[PDB]
């Protein structure tokens, strides 16, 4: 029932980072502190590790699995906008804002960072464990891609939307509206993908994929925190971030068709402002009048 | 923002439920004492005026010194005795910014309106007074406008030609094709449009000298071609324009027309050379017939009988053709090439469309030589002979190229002074001492036709603006009655005025006792049916003015067969771009676009209204779109039977219609008698 | 040295089948005859069902065996060029032309049919050969998948650029021309990922990778044969589509940095219608001897 | 596969770890046997044979009715007399598929070596039958090649012209530029390469009569040539190939150099036009200095001095330049440009180098010109005069235009038969009968300065097989002792046979008198220095031969002053590229690119190993990019001190060599006299 709507929305939303020119963030970039910079290219760096292996791994192992030409088309588009438009416009605004050697340092940065390698361990251990037939893994793996899409971003999107609120950095502030676009569909289509494997189910089964999928969140959640606080620290946010990545989670959870987990808070409204002609043949009565 | 062009906008704010029209009145009015006027060199007496701008090399003293300064005081007062005012804010601004002349730091404004007139009066007078003031009250009433050449250089030391249009035959050579190309480029510099006939150039795949498949074909020459227009463009502010001209049965028809697809190569594709396609009465025949037609190669057609294919009649010898074993030919398919033709139409515009048996079953001059190709407008229909340049030490054969000196009539202001055999007679007057006083030292061909024809090229605009004030739908048959009447009579007197040129001067154009006006069968149709109005409403019209009946016309074959004719071709109806705007007149008598005009100049946007628009008549200004083009074939039929040029006949095409209403057009024009087809125009 | 160019070339040649109306091919399909309605949804079939196994499989299998962020986005590219809009546009040519009945009939003929099968067998069979980390099976897999973009289709490209170039079925033809121009590009990428893996090879296991491949060329193209024959008869094309398989075939060599195999012919002129070592400065004293 | 195509893959098979260099003989033999003569068309009689071939417009019956079939009947006898032999499969290969005459269908062949050998001794003897049995055993020795337009074109009915080296000035004007495009066309036809002085032509942003900002500069007729010379493609055989040179200090030097660019757009990019600067010795100046530099526009130039820009010493006229306010310029960085041209000629091999002031310091008629700029080949340097193209209607005045006729001495077969005096006396009389015979109809500036300079290229081949054959490195200074003592000798050889040519025919060049020939200021350098070897091994290899001394230079100078020099320009170092397989020779004076030259031909690959290369002079055949390019260089200065004309210099690179690199190269062959530079060379 769903399939086409999502398939026309995808294609389009079709966008290519060169679309938007970013000389224009230049200048409040050069403006901002050496801590916002160094949060900054670490955010994006973060999600251009996500989106390689949501591209690279993710979209494409679940389009393996799920049946069907149309549903795996949308899937196969969502795949190619991960890592052929989304981490690719990461590298569009780091060229453009930072000089060679930072951003040589902060992808080096990516491989030793240990919240972010224990994030990637877990949702790309899950793509992997998928097996053929066996729709309990497939939907464990869509369980750990809706919080990849739905969640886990969102400590990273929390600063660009930040900035842009404020009038900074619109232009790069803008590719990434286009990237949360999308993500937000991916994640409600995902979602609705992993419904049907749990409807399937019976309630004691049921019951256990609600642990697996809260265990997961909580787990997640925890490295998350620390992820946070280690980027957001230096630059004062921690706990706004904190307060962000919580309201997301529950959009995640309710993309599964769960019930939201955290408690209601007020978001930063700064971050809330963020947000040819046709060829007929002659007839041979055409030549008599 | 302005406070004029402010005021022009006014229009498109609609109050009461109508457009405010009066608001161009105001918008010309603080145009000119806000931006003219202070604009305006004005010095203390009219004698300062002219010696400042002989001596700073603005005018030519040649001309000036034919009359004594009391007359040219007489001229200039004359001009501004009429105290014009222009209308609308576009017709002053065009003027101002095209052909008002400036100082040579583009700086402030030398000439008026009056000034202008008054000068090409003085030019096209050639001594007269009293020509002199007849000119200036023909072109301040603006009963006829001289061509954007004339009327822009008439009088001015560094200008341009008073001629725009060339027509070049290219013969089936090396030395010619250069010849060609240099040609091209030194009338290019002078700032004519050159149209080139490329039906006699041997097709690809052809011998050079024993030695076969050694010819690029006619698509190299055009290659060739467009970078010469490309290289003379004139500061590139008017880049150089071309048109090349191909018969439909030469063998690279096909990839004469694939230079203009939107998918062709960087190898093959023109971009500054349109393109046109000469079409015999043949081709529509097999077509119709649904035969397999052929293409041939020029170069075996020459060789078999000694001339070159397009010099033969198609439609005598194309079995010939096909029979002779030693003709090279090529299988086609008409309707697929036909369909092709209207699917290029739609998709670019091109080709031109001439339609060789509509051009030469009328044709007056056909003992000189058939009309094989048509000009970059696609209006002008001549007799040409292709020259033989040689090699260098050896003498050139030189031919006849066709170019003839344009000039309109304002239909509108014609009939409201009721002034049709004046005004034309003026222009005709005018028009020959423009080709008289024309020499082009660089195109001998040109220059020996311009020369021995002595052709012109009356035309008329505002019929469209004419029909919509008086209340004449343009597809009504009463519109084509009034056409029908007022060619005619614009027939009759130039054909009197020619006549009457060649008593005066003892000469008549070169070759004219073997023209159709010599042996009398021009005037059959002219003494055998009358041609006055069949409707009260349009008899109304020419009330006041008398109408040559079958009588007149019998006296004036008379008159011509014991005097002859002086220009051997004397009107075309030209597209008449930018003179519409100063004339405040529809362009050509084409139906107008669109009922307000809106364009942009720099970073301002202003619009014009159609000349004389209101509520009264607002749909009488039908736009040319709305309106079925088969009636509008049937109107420029009815006045081509008065024209022995073509007309520019642009073809106005909504987005709906397919390419089989392209080509039901173009086979209902060739039905109809049109003798060629401009434009492909697509909304 | 050539991914990010390839990366260019391809977002840049991005089309979707709404673009190009169909509708107005009825008025030439109407004119033709049966034989020639029945081989153009023969070979519309064919392609249809061959590029279904590219968007599938082919694609999919190599991006996920190929190291290399940036390989890996181009790959999923062209995958979702596969999935997405030559799948669409070939559907959308047949909803246009044929009744639902007619288009399941031929379907049902061509899936059937015995040099259809075999050739799309012989494919797929070596995409499902490939082995994890053993790189002599991915270039395999990527010859074949050369074969499929750059030589098999073309027995089948054929004949709606026979009738493009007539100025029949214009709209589905201008369709086909964008497919058509989309596998190029994907066979001569793919082909440079195989040369990569060639060229790593000692002179033995090189001799014996050419001679796979030309043993491959031998059976497909045998094959092809027989299928132009089983297609083109009908309709007395057959000498002329044999010429374009061979033309084509030699492409698909040069893709794979191989020698022509075939003699160079023309090709029917319908058909073609339708178709810096280092700069360093003078520092002085260079200019004294 | 061919039986000798496989032979001749055998040399590459080792046998006993060297090369099997004697299949090579096999491979010749096998082709013979197999196939020449299997397609050789045989006739019962020589006379059966020529009676065929004249009537079936394969010969000229004009230069063979010159002899009684007696002599003709000789003359092949002493063709056939020689018995000679390919001695590799590559030479016969190329003749019999290069020069060999074949059936109008190209299926079998008429002529053998002999054949073609003694037709063209027949024609150049005109008449004399033991003048052709000498040319006969100077050909079939292999101790004279005429160029190939010559060797395979005299005596041919359906033959190009015998010249195919041409330079044209342009004049800076649009009826020069089209003749200009004319005449490359024309020339193009014929099947010469074609060279093109831009430098006066105006820069970009130039007023044309008062309308400023007005001129697209070099690139528009650089655009227009390159179309002139794609669509004179030599019937479609050979692609037309044409040169354009601009000075350094031309205003439009930067856009020159762009369009050789790979990332040049299309509308600047130029395919088929080769490009060439000329550097005068000022910005070699400049840019050592490291001053900013200036580029000015031509018509400024013109206009204040009343000369071009490239027609005044820039060397005394560049401060002048710089300093004049009415001459408009621009600072541009001359090391910057030098840079640039490192990184063009590295890139894509262009421009060409010439270097002004090192060709006009040793020039012998500068009263006549300097020396402007180099042909399409950069070794013809000759002084023209540009033609002043008027309208079409005027008297055109008619310069002067390079063109001379090519002869390339084999070094090899000239030394082992002692013959340097016969084998340079006989050619310059064949290159003089070249030339007399040489009419062309529409250059008329080519065609004057053909009748008036008498200009010849006699150039030499087989440097590096002579030297490696006889245990001499290239680089070593016993080989420039033996370039030096050589081309002296043959320079005084020519000398001598110009004047002796000027006695018996009482004439000289034109404007001879004002030569340095005619005021002995040629001869200073030969009477004062001695060019006998220095070296024992060097003066070996001149055993038996006089090598002219000072006094036999004094007394030449005693000669050429009484009685006169009959040729302008006498030597030219071509690249004699295809020739040189036919003669078993290394190419020109350059050094080998490869020992074994490996090429495919069809679809089957070909092996030529350089003549004479075997185990003993293995790395005597050193390749040309594992040699010092500084040694190379002083190698071609000490032959270009003896070439009046220049020499086809190739700058052999390796992939490391950097810009740098490249340009210490370039001035260190400015430095070292070397008058032009062709190509970049990069392996
Ligand atoms: C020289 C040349 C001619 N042509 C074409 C253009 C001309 O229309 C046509 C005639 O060339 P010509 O200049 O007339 O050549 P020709 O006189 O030697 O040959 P012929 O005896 O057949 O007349 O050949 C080319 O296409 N390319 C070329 O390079
Ligand atoms: N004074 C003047 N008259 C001009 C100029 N341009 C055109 N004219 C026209 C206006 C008159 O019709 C005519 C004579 O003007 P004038 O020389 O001032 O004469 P007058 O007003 O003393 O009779 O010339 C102009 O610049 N100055
Ligand atoms: N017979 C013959 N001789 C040829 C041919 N082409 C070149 N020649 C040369 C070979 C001889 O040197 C010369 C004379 O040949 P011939 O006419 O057979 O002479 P002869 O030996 O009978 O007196 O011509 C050729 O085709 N036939
Ligand atoms: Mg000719
Ligand atoms: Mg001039
Ligand atoms: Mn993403
Ligand atoms: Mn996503
Ligand atoms: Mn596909
Ligand atoms: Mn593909």
């Amino acid at each position: 029932d769903f399939t086409q709507m999502f398939y026309n929305q995808n294609v389009k939303q079709f966008w290519l980072p060169e679309e938007i020119a970013l000389n224009g963030d230049l200048l409040t970039w050069k403006y901002l502190g050496k801590n916002e910079q160094d949060t900054y290219m670490k955010v994006l760096a973060g999600l251009t590790l996500l989106d390689t292996e949501q591209g690279n791994t993710g979209m494409p192992i679940v389009a393996e699995h799920v049946d069907g030409h149309q549903r795996k088309a949308v899937l196969n588009f969502m795949a190619m906008m991960e890592n052929a438009v989304h981490a690719k416009s990461y590298s569009n605004i780091f060229m453009t804002l930072a000089p060679t050697e930072t951003i040589n340092e902060v992808f080096e940065w990516v491989k030793q960072n240990k919240y972010l390698q224990k994030k990637a361990q877990m949702i790309v251990g899950l793509y992997k464990a998928i097996q053929k037939d066996d729709e309990i893994s497939l939907f464990k793996a869509m369980v750990a891609s809706v919080y990849l899409e739905s969640f886990l971003f969102y400590s990273g999107f929390y600063y660009p939307l930040y900035f842009y609120g404020q009038g900074k950095l619109m232009q790069s502030g803008e590719i990434i509206n286009l990237i949360l676009r999308d993500e937000a569909i991916h994640g409600v289509y995902v979602g609705l993908l992993a419904q049907e494997i749990y409807n399937k189910q019976t309630e004691e089964k049921k019951a256990e994929l609600r642990e697996f999928a809260i265990d997961l969140l909580n787990q997640l959640y925890e490295n998350e925190l620390e992820y946070t606080e280690d980027l957001y620290d230096q630059v004062g946010l921690s706990h706004d971030v904190k307060k962000f990545i919580r309201y997301n989670a529950n959009k995640a959870l309710m993309n599964l068709g769960f019930d939201p987990y955290f408690e209601e808070e007020d978001i930063n409204p700064i971050v809330l402002n963020g947000l040819k002609a046709t060829v007929e043949p002659l007839k041979d009565d055409d030549f008599y009048f | 923002v302005p406070k004029w062009i402010q005021l022009n906008n006014e229009i498109m704010i609609q109050k009461d439920g109508k457009f405010q029209f009066d608001k161009d009145k105001e918008a010309v009015h603080s145009y000119f004492v806000d931006y003219i006027n202070q604009n305006t060199v004005f010095f203390h007496n009219l004698k300062e005026k002219l010696d400042y701008l002989v001596e700073n090399q603005y005018y030519e003293e040649e001309f000036l010194s034919l009359y004594s300064f009391e007359d040219i005081k007489e001229v200039f007062k004359t001009a501004y005795a009429k105290k014009f005012r222009f209308p609308s804010f576009m017709s002053a601004f065009k003027f101002y910014n095209d052909y008002a002349l400036k100082t040579n730091d583009k700086k402030k404004i030398l000439e008026r309106y009056e000034d202008r007139i008054s000068i090409v009066a003085l030019f096209f007078a050639n001594g007269d007074t009293e020509k002199a003031k007849e000119y200036v009250n023909l072109m301040i009433n603006q009963e006829y406008q001289p061509s954007t050449p004339t009327f822009l250089n008439a009088g001015r030391k560094r200008r341009g030609e008073l001629v725009s249009c060339f027509l070049l035959e290219v013969n089936d050579s090396l030395n010619d094709i250069s010849r060609a190309i240099d040609i091209s480029m030194q009338l290019s510099k002078l700032g004519g449009g050159v149209s080139l006939n490329l039906s006699k150039l041997r097709a690809k795949g052809e011998a050079i000298k024993d030695v076969e498949n050694a010819t690029k074909g006619v698509v190299g020459v055009m290659k060739l071609l467009d970078n010469a227009f490309r290289y003379a463009d004139q500061m590139g502010q008017r880049q150089g324009s071309g048109a090349a001209y191909l018969n439909i049965f030469h063998r690279d028809i096909n990839d004469f027309l694939d230079t203009k697809k939107i998918s062709a190569d960087e190898d093959v594709r023109v971009k500054t050379l349109s393109i046109g396609v000469v079409i015999p009465d043949k081709f529509v025949e097999l077509a119709r017939e649904d035969k397999a037609a052929y293409v041939f190669y020029p170069h075996t057609i020459y060789k078999e009988y000694g001339q070159h294919m397009d010099e033969m009649d198609m439609n005598e010898m194309y079995d010939k053709f096909v029979d002779n074993p030693r003709v090279k030919k090529e299988k086609i398919n008409p309707r697929k090439l036909l369909e092709k033709l209207a699917m290029l139409r739609s998709e670019s515009g091109y080709p031109y469309i001439m339609f060789q048996d509509n051009v030469n079953k009328v044709h007056a001059n056909n003992h000189i030589s058939k009309v094989k190709f048509s000009n970059l407008c696609s209006e002008v229909l001549q007799a040409s002979q292709v020259s033989s340049y040689t090699d260098y030490d050896e003498e050139d054969e030189i031919g006849l190229d066709i170019s003839c000196n344009l000039g309109s009539l304002n239909i509108l202001n014609v009939m409201e002074h009721k002034s049709i055999e004046k005004t034309v007679k003026l222009a005709t007057d005018s028009l020959t001492h423009v080709s008289e006083t024309t020499d082009i030292r660089n195109a001998p061909a040109v220059r020996r036709a311009n020369k021995a024809m002595k052709s012109i090229g009356l035309g008329a605009m505002n019929l469209h603006g004419y029909l919509a004030q008086n209340g004449i739908a343009y597809e009504s048959p009463e519109a084509r009655d009034f056409a029908n009447t007022f060619f005619m009579m614009v027939n009759f007197y130039s054909i009197q005025r020619s006549a009457e040129i060649a008593k005066e001067k003892g000469e008549t154009f070169d070759q004219y006792e073997g023209s159709t006006y010599a042996t009398g069968e021009y005037f059959d149709k002219y003494v055998s049916t009358d041609f006055s109005p069949k409707y009260e409403k349009i008899a109304n019209l020419f009330e006041g003015m008398h109408i040559p009946t079958t009588e007149d016309w019998k006296k004036l074959k008379a008159f011509v067969a014991e005097h002859g004719m002086y220009h051997s071709y004397r009107l075309c109806i030209a597209p008449t771009g930018s003179i519409s705007y100063v004339q405040s007149s529809t362009a050509s008598v084409m139906p107008i676009m669109e009922r307000i005009e809106e364009r942009t100049y720099g970073n301002s946007k202003t619009y014009y209204p159609m000349p004389g628009l209101a509520s009264n008549n607002w749909f009488f200004y039908k736009e040319a779109y709305d309106m079925d083009m088969f009636k509008v074939v049937d109107m420029i039929a009815t006045i081509q039977q008065h024209i022995d040029q073509g007309i520019s006949f642009t073809l106005f095409l909504k987005d709906t219609m397919t390419t089989r209403d392209l080509n039901r057009i173009d086979l209902y024009a060739h039905h109809r008698g049109i003798k060629t087809i401009y434009y492909a125009r697509t909304k």
